[PDB]
This record gives structure tokens, sequence and C-alpha cells, in this order.
RNA sequence: AUGUUCUAACGUUGACCCGUAAUCCGGGUUGCGGACAGUGUCUGGUGGGUAGUUUGACUGGGGCGGUCU
RNA sequence: AAUUCCUUGUCGGGUAAGUUCCGACCUGCACGAAUGGCGUAAUGAUGGCCAGGCUGUCUCCACCCGAGACUCAGUGAAAUU
RNA sequence: GCUCGCCGGAAGACCAAGGGUUCCUGUCCAACGUUAAUCGGGGCAGGGUGAGUCGACCCCUAAGGCGAGGCCGAAAGGCGUAGUCGAUGGGAAACAGGUUAAUAUUCCUGUACUUGGUGUUACUGCGAAGGGGGGACGGAGAAGGCUAUGUUGGCCGGGCGACGGUUGUCCCGGUUUAAGCGUGUAGGCUGGUUUUCCAGGCAAAUCCGGAAAAUCAAGGCUGAGGCGUGAUGACGAGGCACUACGGUGCUGAAGCAACAAAUGCCCUGCUUCCAGGAAAAGCCUCUAAGCAUCAGGUAACAUCAAAUCGUACCCCAAACCGACACAGGUGGUCAGGUAGAGAAUACCAAGGCGCUUGAGAGAACUCGGGUGAAGGAACUAGGCAAAAUGGUGCCGUAACUUCGGGAGAAGGCACGCUGAUAUGUAGGUGAGGUCCCUCGCGGAUGGAGCUGAAAUCAGUCGAAGAUACCAGCUGGCUGCAACUGUUUAUUAAAAACACAGCACUGUGCAAACACGAAAGUGGACGUAUACGGUGUGACGCCUGCCCGGUGCCGGAAGGUUAAUU
RNA sequence: AGGACCGAACCGACUAAUGUUGAAAAAUUAGCGGAUGACUUGUGGCUGGGGGUGAAAGGCCAAUCAAACCGGGAGAUAGCU
RNA sequence: GCGGGGUGGAGCAGCCUGGUAGCUCGUCGGGCUCAUAACCCGAAGGUCGUCGGUUCAAAUCCGGCCCCCGCAACCA
């Protein structure tokens, strides 16, 4: 549910909060957890190849089960959790052979509910299956690109993908950025949409916010002096250059991919 | 007022000891200048 | 010269086996691509991203104007 | 007008008297709509202006208390030439 | 030596880091010491640091470093796997009293504990480079229960006062005791227990996970404090005897209770929130290969071992970082009284100091303060500076507003002491007794003592009762930036930068992009509700016309046009 | 609850005066701002010179910065003093 | 200081590249209408800022003057 904040204060008066009553207020299944410390945008040259990354919380990461290869074993979904590590909630599921697992939740799922993975699994909500056998017209998510590499397509809070068309070996897929793309009907995808599609209505608020998600200050190129970087300059607010990047490419609207090996996948570009 | 110097051994001989000098090509140049020079104190090592 | 089809070069940041106590690497089996991609030499274009430099003299101070055979 | 040269524009307010301030006017030297336009409660060691209190800021200084300056003994510089 | 003044959330004490003999004693005073020096952190000589338990080392890992082979690169080299290093983090165990000129949890005295070896006994499934558990983890908040600690009474020992009074409702001092071991408490958490199964935990497992069944309800785990013992002891005022008059020797009373009470502890708890909160070993358990009257395991005794290195002294400083015995800088720990909300502030304790030139004088002028007739911003670029305001309770409070604010708006009133209510009240705390019980560290009753606001009424002193220290000036109009934040170390703190929000635009994952001759790495163990670039800058009302230029995007006939031939 | 309020420690640096051969190659005194956070701080680590790092001031990178320091080419060159 | 412009009543061409004044609107005359505007048909109207120079000949080319636009007017 959205809550708005009510103006106690001035760095409260626009926090727009996502919360939802459905999460586990306990700690995670200790098990599936390992540690990832953070980065700084800083590559194994020690120097920023990344800008704008930097402090905010420590998190763990959840081990997830994008693959979901797990075949002809039911599984139940015990509760739902806040995952730190990615905008979708995930589910912890009991197989009923004694394993544990987290998945991506789908839109729907509660805790009770029965999923399957495998060619013979039916088709409902959080069930994976190849795309061979799942209908034209499905809605899918976590949708693998190459098969038996796990899912790798939608996978953010509130995502999915269409299948348009199926014609021989490959399916066509309409993604969310609008690209039609081809893949082998062999890959698997998980049926319905990715849960947590309010998380796009959220209002950080303030600028300490930002700071706690590990983002750290844009700094305009037009504030900057001609060293450092091509808009720096000027007595007063100057412009007067097409917009580029601090590299010195145009940065509104030329194109960059350049990419032969998988033009033949894009029935077509998002336009 | 705090000045440059704020003395660490641990850092000192890490940043400038006699390991650290054989540690490279470059380091092991020094150790081969400062014996032909003849000093007396290769490192800050002590 | 296009168009298709192929596999056997080449690709794989798919899977699985082995070295092996190892998410490296290599070998193996398979799948998927496939003479494309990519790389070398040659070659047109673009290229303040970067570099080296040039940007005259006269002149009732210099500039600006004017001049220069 | 953080923009207006002419300019202390003109008219009104506030003052005994106001090149600043505030409100109008439009004649915009040379405002203007995300190199954003115009508003805006709250906020500000932010710029302007007005009042009450308060005062040695001032009319216009006086006196006092201490540390130096001054004399004595000891030690003992400097720039410069 | 006596007086005086100063610090006392430090100018006292204990450390780490750093330093290195500055430590303690004798001796010397040339140089050093901003003066003299008999003095010294100075010179010279001698002395002084004692550990199974404190720390290091050691075991384990973080970020990171190095890196067999490997991959890559003219060379030098780069990157990285297996490994191996790397604390600022995890991992056994000791306390009290006494002692030196100078060390002490190290010496000594008393009383403990821990881990390993080895042996005798009694049993007995042991076995890991593997599985599982545990270690093992955030912020804020709120309490209860305690203690350190203090206060007062009682008790004990001393006093009966330089000047009126002072055998008391009087004055001064003491009233201290550990680890350990027993107890298992306030409280926290958790149903036990037994059977049967089983696509899981790289193979197995009796372990863990799951499933189905019995059975029964108290099982277990964790835990401050208290209490007991340790302790017939240790310590103890003060007296007494020496004295080398510095100090040693000797002895030794009381040693309780109530109340108050931490920011410490229970508490790695509990409640709640979103930004979702290390790792590995020790440790516990499970088995595989193996071994099997052998090892191995476990228990109980008995012995033996616990090496090495640090340990002086300074340490908010004259010993460290600043060329100085330099108004500077420097992490952690301790936390007495009265007043107070308080770690503010004032005065004090314990403790420590008077800052290494003095003596006079009492000119101008400079510095830091005090007070000022009448006036009251006339000063000045400008109320700059100073003056003023200041507490708590109550009453009261405007425009405007995003409904939170504005607001401590503004303005006002009370305030000391003494008595009464009430020889001390409401409250808090609670002894004995009275009972009850699954007899405890139990319950109920009960109220002794102890502590203790706040108010009203009545008096009363002063010029003045928030008396000192301490402690907002306030209002009106306006420009700019929404806000909190950031910035030119050392002349600019801002209207600049950032910011939540907005928009454009790239990017389909071997993403774009960036660092890298490369291999790779970041982006991201992310996936278009995602990431990157660029502009704008909360919010409200909005954001008009122009594609000629110049960029970009798309097209692709025609012309022109490279290497090639 | 909160980049809430008031205020010590702590972090900072708005005003004045002093100092300016300083007590000090950036301080002191009196006032001043933040003070549960985009906070502050210890210990270790990483990024290297046309390079880093920068809530952007050409800031900072050992009292040095519109291109660090050190050594070398090197007795650079100097129609200039 | 440096560029630029002064052409029928209005706005604007013709200047370079000597001989030659165009365009749209307005004006006037006739029509159409009951009248007016509209609309139709026919006309008139700038020796070209002024003054000189040059040339066989000047809107034109050169110079002065007058007028009206720009720009420039700086560093201590
Ligand atoms: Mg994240
Ligand atoms: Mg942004
Ligand atoms: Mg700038
Ligand atoms: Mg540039
Ligand atoms: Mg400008
Ligand atoms: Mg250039
Ligand atoms: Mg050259
Ligand atoms: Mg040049
Ligand atoms: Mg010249
Ligand atoms: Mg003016
Ligand atoms: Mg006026
Ligand atoms: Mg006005
Ligand atoms: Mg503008
Ligand atoms: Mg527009
Ligand atoms: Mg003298
Ligand atoms: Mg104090
Ligand atoms: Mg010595
Ligand atoms: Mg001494
Ligand atoms: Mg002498
Ligand atoms: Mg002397
Ligand atoms: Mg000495
Ligand atoms: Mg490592
Ligand atoms: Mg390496
Ligand atoms: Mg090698
Ligand atoms: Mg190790
Ligand atoms: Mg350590
Ligand atoms: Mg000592
Ligand atoms: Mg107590
Ligand atoms: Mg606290
Ligand atoms: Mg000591
Ligand atoms: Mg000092
Ligand atoms: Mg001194
Ligand atoms: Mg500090
Ligand atoms: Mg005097
Ligand atoms: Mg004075
Ligand atoms: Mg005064
Ligand atoms: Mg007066
Ligand atoms: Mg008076
Ligand atoms: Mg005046
Ligand atoms: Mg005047
Ligand atoms: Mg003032
Ligand atoms: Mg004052
Ligand atoms: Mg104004
Ligand atoms: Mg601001
Ligand atoms: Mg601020
Ligand atoms: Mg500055
Ligand atoms: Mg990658
Ligand atoms: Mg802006
Ligand atoms: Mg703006
Ligand atoms: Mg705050
Ligand atoms: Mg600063
Ligand atoms: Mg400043
Ligand atoms: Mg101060
Ligand atoms: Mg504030
Ligand atoms: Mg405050
Ligand atoms: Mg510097
Ligand atoms: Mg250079
Ligand atoms: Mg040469
Ligand atoms: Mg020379």
């Amino acid at each position: 549910a959205v809550v708005k904040c009510k103006p106690t204060s001035p760095g409260r008066r626009h926090v727009v909060k996502v919360v939802n009553p459905e999460l586990h207020k306990g700690k995670p299944f200790a098990p599936l957890l390992e540690k990832n410390s953070k980065s700084g945008g800083r590559n194994n040259n020690g120097r920023i190849t990344t800008r704008h990354i930097g402090g905010g919380h420590k998190q763990a990461y959840r081990i997830v089960d994008f693959k979901r290869n797990k075949d002809g074993i039911p599984a139940v979904v015990e509760r739902l959790e806040y995952d730190p590590n990615r905008s979708a909630n995930i589910a912890l599921v009991l197989y009923k052979d004694g394993e544990r697992r987290y998945i991506l939740a789908p839109k729907g799922l509660k805790a009770g509910d029965q999923i399957q993975s495998g060619v013979d699994a039916a088709i409902k909500p959080g069930n994976t299956l190849p795309m061979r056998n799942i209908p034209v017209g499905s809605t899918v998510h976590n949708v693998e690109m190459k098969p038996g590499k796990g899912g790798q397509l939608a996978r953010s809070a509130g995502t999915y993908v269409q299948i348009v068309a199926r014609d021989g070996a490959y399916v066509t897929l309409r993604l969310r950025s609008g690209e039609m793309r081809k893949v082998e009907a062999d890959c698997r995808a998980t049926l319905g949409e990715v849960g947590n599609a309010e998380h796009m209505l959220r209002v950080l608020g303030k600028a300490g916010a930002a700071r706690w998600r590990g983002v750290r200050p844009t700094v305009r190129g037009t504030a900057m002096n001609p060293v450092d970087h091509p808009h720096g300059g000027g007595e007063g607010r100057n412009f007067g250059k097409h917009p580029v990047t601090p590299w010195g490419v145009q940065t509104k609207g030329k194109k960059t991919r350049s990419n032969k090996r998988t033009d033949k996948f894009i029935v077509r570009r998002r336009s | 007022m705090k000045r440059t110097f704020q003395p660490s051994v641990l850092k000192r001989n890490r940043s400038h000891g006699f390991r650290a000098r054989m540690a490279t090509k470059n380091g092991r140049q020094v150790l081969a200048r400062r014996r032909a020079k003849g000093r007396a104190r290769l490192t800050v090592s002590k």
C-alpha cells in the first residue's frame, strides 16, 4: 500500500512509502545468505569506472533461484521477504523433499500457494515451463535467453514479457522496452508478472534517502571548469555547445549499440 | 594544528621498509643506488 | 552479384564430465551459432578526445582605425 | 528589476528633510517561459529598508581598575647600512 | 614549615599511538635552562622493568596484498586460480591483601582457575580436506529489575574549645573486604518426548530438513543482582615504642541499617522501523574411506608442562606532532560533594598546581575591564562595537499557511524566608507482626521506620527574592535560494554547489558506458519499475511560435567519390 | 516519528578586536553555526602526475599545484639585465 | 572613429555593371449600386537630399554639406 507521510518536518513532507504488511518481519533464511561488500564503483585498477556509487546500508546477498530447474517436485510458499539486492520481493519456498529456496515473488503469490517447474506443470502463476509448452499470448517473467542459463529478462518489480508468436525453434517476445526479440523455444519462463508493482510510486523525499541507497551526488558538467568537462566554463551561466558525455560523445540522441553478433535475434528495435 | 607527519611504525615499515623495497625491481634499484652511494642506513627499518 | 541450405574452420561470458580439495584455466562430451562475427595489413570518412605549434610590423604608450610595392 | 543607459524617470507612501527602501506606472537602452516563467508557507552566521527597546556609537569626554610603556638589577635580538 | 591563591568532566588519575632511559639514587654546575641556581627532563657514575592467567606471539578470518600452475603482454611486466598473508574484529584461564628508592593482577601471603602431555583404572564405536548446528551480528525507542556510588541514622573511638555560648536534638574521624565455589533469582526465550517414513543437505549419516503418528503437558535453555561461603582471616581509627626523628616496631575498636541512585549491568534482551544490518576458526554434532580383542572415544584419579618476547617513564604532554622547556594538535578509560535539568555553571573533595626574570613607580599613549550628568544613533559606508534580552510555572497570542506551522510570536503575572494546613501533606519505599502455600531467593495481609514534592492561607525582611554564575532582544515591509546539507586548508560560506522532484536521451545483457596495447575488471552476482549520460531543480499555476542555420535521427533512388584492378 | 526543536562533549568557522620581526608560517579572546545524521571519529587499506580525487572552489594530492616531488637530458635557450 | 541610407502621396526596386526610372498601395476620371464600401475600366504623379566635380552624357562615378540609421568609443 502507498502511504504519504505527514509534513512534520521539511524532509518528510514529500516522502511516499510503499508499505507491504505481508513481508516477513524477522531475519532472512540464513543458509541462503552470503556477503556482498561494496565497490564504490571502482574496478580492479582501483579507479572509479562508474560514477556516483558509494556508501549506503550494508546488505547481505540472498541466493535467488533464477534457474527453476528442480522439476516435478511441488513446492509451497512459506513467506514473502524483503530483498535489499533488488526491486522485486522474493518468496521462500519449501519443496516436498525438504529443500528450501528463494524465488522472485510473482504478482498474487501468497503463503501457502503451491508451485511447480517442468514440462508438465500447470499454466498457473509461479510455475516454470519451457516456452514451447507455454501458450502464445501468455504473460511471463524471469525469461531465459539461452536454455539452462537461468532467467535474465523481466526480473524487476512489476515487469513481464508477452509471448507474441511461435515459429519452429524460436518464440518471439515483446520485452518491456518495446523491443521484439527472438528466443529459443527451449528457454524457460515463469508464468505471471513480477510482483511489487507499486515500487515505482515511492517518493524518496530527501537527499539522504538517496544516500542510504548508495547513490552519491551528480555534478552537472556546466557547473565545472573546461579542464574538467566539455560543458565547463563561462562567465555566468553559459553553454553554447552540443551536449556530450564527460568523454566528449553526443548524449542527446546518438545511438551506441554495436553488436552484429546479436542483431539476428532482434525482430524490431524499441523505437 | 595537525601537521603532516603523523607517525606509525607499522605504516612506516610497510611503506618504506626493506621488504617493501625488495618486492619490486624499482625498489631493488633504490637499494642498489644507496649501497653504491655507501649509505650507512639503507632503509627506515630499525 | 544476391538468395538459400549446409558443416568442418572460427565463436560461446549454455549444460554436463575430468584434471581437482578450484565460479581460474585447459582437455572431453553435447547444445547453439557459423563461414557470419571477430582479429591483422591496407584503405576512405569522422575525430579539440588528445598533442605540437602559429596568430606581422609601423604607431607622439598599446588597442582600435589607417598603412605596407 | 541581482536586468533600466538616459536616471536621483514619474507619481504615491514613509522622514523636518529619503540618489536607498516600499507601492504603482510602462517609455523592456538590452525581461520572458526546464541555460525555465511567475508565485510561494517554512527555512537562512544570506542582501536591502523601517520601528520599539537599549545604550560612551555619538554631542564630548571624565574618572577608576588591572597588563605594558617609564626607572633599577640580570639576560640579550632584528630589519637596515 | 606555616599562611595565601589556582584547577578539580581537570591544570586529577590510568592507557594506547608515538618516544626511548626522560624512571630512581649519589654527585657536578662550565655549556643547556630566555634571570640567579645549591635546582633540573642538563653533565657524570651506579641502579631499576620478574607473568601458564595482562599484552604480543599463537588459532581464525575482513578490506586488501602476494600469488604455483594459468591467461595476457615488444621486454620490464599485468591480471588472476589453488593457496598464503593481512586486524582495526572472533578464539582457554586470577583475585584480594602486603611489599621497593625506583616493578608488580608479574615478587610475596592467602585463596583460585585454565589448557595440553603422560600414566593407572572403569567402561566404550572411533574415524574428515566432507554434511549440519553454533559462532553470528542494524537503527531508534521504552521501561522494569539491579548495582557502582552517595546521603543520613545507628554503632565505635576521640572532643567538650584562643571571644558570648556549647554534656547535647553538640563537634571530628572510622564503619572496608575480592576472584572463586555453592545457590539459580527479577526477568527473557522455547511445548516436550517417543516411533514410523522420506525425489533434500556434491557420497553416506542415527545428524539436519521434511512428512505422518502416538503420548503428555511441564520439559529445557539463558540470566543481572542478592544470599551463603571464601573470611576464627585480611584490612582498620587511633594508641603505644623506637627514630637513622625521615621513618620503622607494636597493637588494634566498630565494621551495621534505611533511603537515594546511574549514561554501568540484566540487555547480543524486549518493542518497533526500513535504509534490511561481516567472515572464518575455536566449539557441538553427523557420518565416508579406514580401523577393528589395535588404536580411538569418555570418565575418574595421579603426575607433568605452559616456551619466547613486552613490562622502567611520559602519554591533552617541558618526554608525542609542531625548528623552541612553543597559549596550537592528539584516540580510549575513570567520573566524589553542595546548588543545578545537566558531563552547563559556581564553589569545593581526592589529587595536583602558582604557568623559570624579578624590584620599584603610578606620565602620555596602547591593551583588557568598571562606572558615568543631560541627551539617546544626532555616530557610521553600515547600530560596527558595546548596551539590552535571558529561568520556571500559569495566562495569553496576528497576518499568512503546504494545516505541520508561523510560536518561545507579541504581551503579561507569580517567584525569598517563616509558620499553619500537615510537630512532614500527596506520593515513593517499605520492617515486625498476622496468615497461606505446589515450604522457596515464595504469596497475601499489614503497616514501623525512612524519604518526600506541589499548593493554598497567614506572617515577615530588603531598594531589589529567575538576586550571583548561568541564561532568546523583539516586531514590520522587501530581493534571492524551497528546505537539512556542501564549498575556495591559509583574505570570498554566498544568490555558488548539492538536493528530492521533473524531463530528454542511450542501453536487450558478453547492455550501454568506464579503466585497461591485452587478459580482464567495474557497471552488477543487477536486467528496462534496471543501469548510464545530459539539462532543470521542493511544491503551486504553467511552460507559447520558429527545423532557415548548426547538431542529431531516419532514408536511399540519383550524382560524386578510397584502397583495389 | 523526525537529514524535528533547545543546548554541553564533539565537528565547524559567521563577526569584531588583538596579534602581524606573533605565544602561533593561520592563532587567541568575546560572541557564532551544526549537534541521531547527506553526523562524527580511531585503526588498517585502495586510487599516482596530463594522472588521481573533487555536493565543483581549478579545490586538494606531505607548510608546494592552470599540471607534485626527486634525479637525469643539463652548462636547455636567454637578439635580455 | 567606421559602415549604411536619402527615388512619384506611402512603403519599396533600379547604383555596382553611365545613356533606359519598376512594384504594390494611395490619388484622380469613368462604371457598377437606391447609395456607400468592395469590385471593374482608364489615367496622372519622382531630373532621383543639396552642392560642386567628372564625363559626349550622372539616380548611377568622385568629393563636400545636410539629414537619418547602425556600430565603435578601450587598458591602466
Ligand atoms: Mg542495490
Ligand atoms: Mg539527478
Ligand atoms: Mg566554477
Ligand atoms: Mg575540452
Ligand atoms: Mg551572461
Ligand atoms: Mg590545443
Ligand atoms: Mg618545440
Ligand atoms: Mg604559443
Ligand atoms: Mg607593436
Ligand atoms: Mg541607475
Ligand atoms: Mg519620493
Ligand atoms: Mg519601488
Ligand atoms: Mg534570463
Ligand atoms: Mg519552449
Ligand atoms: Mg635593563
Ligand atoms: Mg567545568
Ligand atoms: Mg640522558
Ligand atoms: Mg628525576
Ligand atoms: Mg655561578
Ligand atoms: Mg644561567
Ligand atoms: Mg639528569
Ligand atoms: Mg585473498
Ligand atoms: Mg595478483
Ligand atoms: Mg607464474
Ligand atoms: Mg592466516
Ligand atoms: Mg587486535
Ligand atoms: Mg611507578
Ligand atoms: Mg548499594
Ligand atoms: Mg549515552
Ligand atoms: Mg608502569
Ligand atoms: Mg604545549
Ligand atoms: Mg616555561
Ligand atoms: Mg579530537
Ligand atoms: Mg595605569
Ligand atoms: Mg580602554
Ligand atoms: Mg558598562
Ligand atoms: Mg550617559
Ligand atoms: Mg541617566
Ligand atoms: Mg545618520
Ligand atoms: Mg554625519
Ligand atoms: Mg552586533
Ligand atoms: Mg554584552
Ligand atoms: Mg530591489
Ligand atoms: Mg539555501
Ligand atoms: Mg544551512
Ligand atoms: Mg579561505
Ligand atoms: Mg562483465
Ligand atoms: Mg540551476
Ligand atoms: Mg531557478
Ligand atoms: Mg536536528
Ligand atoms: Mg571545511
Ligand atoms: Mg571565512
Ligand atoms: Mg571560539
Ligand atoms: Mg537549527
Ligand atoms: Mg543545537
Ligand atoms: Mg599543501
Ligand atoms: Mg605542462
Ligand atoms: Mg641537450
Ligand atoms: Mg643556464
